[PDB]
């Protein structure tokens, strides 16, 4: 699980741009305030290679 | 569950955001498409297996 | 389940000498191997990771080498503070992680 | 400076169950995995299981089929490891280790002494 890919972002990356922000992505109207839950998703998702 | 009801939905406008922010749905896992992008796409048919 | 074997299990040496510890694996675990140091009554602390790197804060006298199936931990200048039990991890398969049998270093 | 604090010493009877805790303080809890390592007296370290916060999954050692069930509360960054069917051979210090950055147990908890006897 050391390899993580970003799954949610506001806008597509510009060419050759690194964004390593792990702030919770707000997918709904209600603010998340740094707490993941309903309409609040952690942007990074692991692969889990076996 | 062994006799799950299947309903075919077509020829209509689906407000997926309204359905999303309607109640306390314990799971909204969308595979193959982000939930927020659903209003930007068109589907030939929608099957509602309940 | 990958089995880890250490050699020697018990070793004795004096201050300032050279100490070599061999921890041999059963399967090819590439270079995924960590060396620890557990003084009695204390939680083990990381010394070597990836079988060659040095953990931050660890004295430079600790050096690790080896890859594949046989690895080696070597201390350039043994110190009185460096007498404890050293284990080797095999973080190449997480089902289950197997530590070493324990290499206790004693004052000669 | 990430610090891991566990629960107090636990004394149980054979055939019962125990559940220790590991409070993760500092850093990001959603990326580093917490692994439980036990050490019986007079014996080397032994690995029990791993909790994977990023994938919300829990793994257990092959030598412990169904004996270990690991859960955690991501809101409070506290990891709970449950061991079932305690016996006389399960008297060991149950450390929790953070396999951070390079998959190595860089940060170790203080360790709780779990004693199983009559």
């Amino acid at each position: 699980y050391n390899y993580l890919y970003r799954l949610f972002r506001k806008s597509n990356l510009k060419p050759f741009e690194r964004d390593i922000s792990t702030e919770i992505y707000q997918a709904g109207s209600t603010p998340c305030n740094g707490v993941k839950g309903f309409n609040c998703y952690f942007p990074l998702q692991s692969y889990g290679f076996q | 569950v062994y006799a799950w009801n299947r309903k075919r939905i077509s020829n209509c406008v689906a407000d997926y955001s309204v359905l999303y922010n309607s109640a306390s749905f314990s799971t909204f896992k969308c595979y193959g498409v982000s939930p927020t992008k659903l209003n930007d796409l068109c589907f030939t048919n929608v099957y509602a297996d309940s | 389940a990958i089995r880890m074997t250490q050699s020697p299990s018990t070793l004795s040496a004096s201050v300032g000498d050279r100490v070599t510890i061999t921890c041999r694996a059963s399967q090819t675990i590439n270079s995924w191997l960590a060396w620890y140091q557990q003084k009695p009554g204390k939680a083990p602390k990381l010394l070597i990771y990836d079988a060659s790197n040095l953990e931050s804060g660890v004295p430079s006298r600790f050096s690790g080498s080896g890859s594949g199936t046989e690895f080696t931990l070597t201390i350039s200048s043994l110190q009185p503070d460096d007498f404890a039990t050293y284990y080797c991890q095999q973080y190449e398969s997480y089902s289950p992680i197997t530590f070493g049998q324990g290499t206790r270093l004693e004052i000669k | 400076q990430v610090q891991l604090v566990e629960s107090g010493a636990e004394v149980k009877k054979p055939g019962s169950s125990v559940k220790v805790s590991c409070k993760a303080s500092g850093g990001n809890f959603n990326m580093y995995t917490i692994s439980w390592v036990r050490q019986a007296p007079g014996r080397g370290l032994e690995w029990m299981g791993r909790f994977i916060p990023i994938a919300n999954k829990a793994n257990y050692a092959q030598n412990f089929p169904g004996r270990v069930t690991i859960t955690a509360d991501k809101s409070t960054s506290t990891v709970y490891m449950e061991l079932r069917s305690l016996t006389s051979d399960d008297t060991a210090v149950y450390y929790c280790a953070r396999s951070g950055s390079y998959d190595a147990f860089d940060v170790w908890g203080q360790g709780t002494m779990v004693t199983v006897s009559s």
